[PDB]
């Protein structure tokens, strides 16, 4: 009912929305929420260094 | 199956009239051409309909309608996003505001009223004169 480039664009849009919907975007190596629970392990290996 | 009439004659057009609300009235025949139904020849003004409503001499008003093109509907994502086709948008009231007014004594006239006007709206609501819309022809 609609041409080709249309449905191609809509497939790409759905791809981007789906990739956003996976709830992984906020995790980065440098947060404080990741630095507060990883100080135990680093302390352990640094004192066992 | 009796074959209908098939006649012909020469007739003089009627003098053009300008009642203020509408102009025309050059039709000398009691019916219409493509259809077989009587054409109206009496028209109403603004104050005439307002007073007929206020005093109760009007029983019911009917409006004409329009198709309401599909792109102007917000009941689903627009046609162009590729979804399954939606059935049809409901039809709008008359954009030009034509209406057939029906009197207490069987008389039916034609008038022009914009839908949503200030005074008529309040009068219709206060007096409960029936309102309706004339469906579209096939």
């Amino acid at each position: 009912s609609i041409p080709t480039a249309s449905k191609n664009q809509i497939a790409l849009i759905r791809l981007n929305w789906a990739l956003n919907k996976t709830n992984i975007n906020t995790f980065t190596d440098y947060s404080k929420r990741n630095n507060l629970w990883t100080t135990q392990k680093l302390r352990n290996q640094s004192k066992n260094n | 199956p009796a074959l209908p009439a098939r006649a012909t004659a020469v007739v003089a057009p009627l003098p053009e009239k300008n009642y203020g609300s509408l102009r025309g009235g050059r039709w000398p025949f009691l019916y219409d051409n493509v259809y077989g139904l009587p054409v109206v020849r009496q028209v109403a003004s603004y104050g005439e309909v307002l007073e007929g409503i206020r005093t109760g001499r009007i029983s019911q008003v009917l409006w004409f309608q329009a198709p309401r093109a599909v792109t102007a509907s917000a009941a689903a994502p627009p046609p162009g996003l590729g979804g399954p086709q939606q059935p049809q948008p409901p039809p709008l009231a008359s954009p030009d505001g034509r209406c057939l007014v029906r009197f207490a004594n069987g008389q039916v006239k034609q008038a022009v009223i914009p839908p949503g006007e200030p005074r008529i709206s309040q009068a219709l609501q206060q007096y409960g004169t029936a309102v309706s819309y004339i469906p579209l022809e096939p």
